[PDB]
């Protein structure tokens, strides 16, 4: 388990950011 | 390679191209000073983990491509879909 897919936090961040 | 030919069915450039794909599906926007922070280089850096999870899988040309692919759909989908239930 090195993490195929994004944990929620890592996630979050594109979310969280908007130009 | 002669003797020494492991890799060679891999070129660097596909490997740092599919990388920055990877992350690029993950952000798109190239923001300069976004560029320079950390937590984007640890997404990055994130990106290359996945990449060496891949390679023992990644022994055939199919496999490689595909796995980085699928997972790439996976996230974007995650992102749409989690963002479906704001508010």
């Amino acid at each position: 388990d090195a993490g195929n897919i994004l944990p929620s936090d890592i996630m979050d961040f594109v979310l969280k950011n908007t130009p | 390679g002669v003797r020494k030919g492991w890799h060679e069915h891999v070129t660097q450039d596909l490997r740092s191209h599919l990388v920055h794909k990877l992350v690029q599906a993950i952000f798109p926007t190239p923001d300069p000073a976004a560029l320079k922070d950390r937590r984007m280089e640890n997404l990055v850096a994130y990106a290359k983990k996945v990449e060496g999870d891949m390679y023992e899988s990644a022994n055939s040309r199919d496999e490689y491509y595909h796995l980085l692919a699928e997972k790439i759909y996976k996230i974007q989908k995650e992102l749409e879909e989690k963002r479906r239930s704001r508010l």
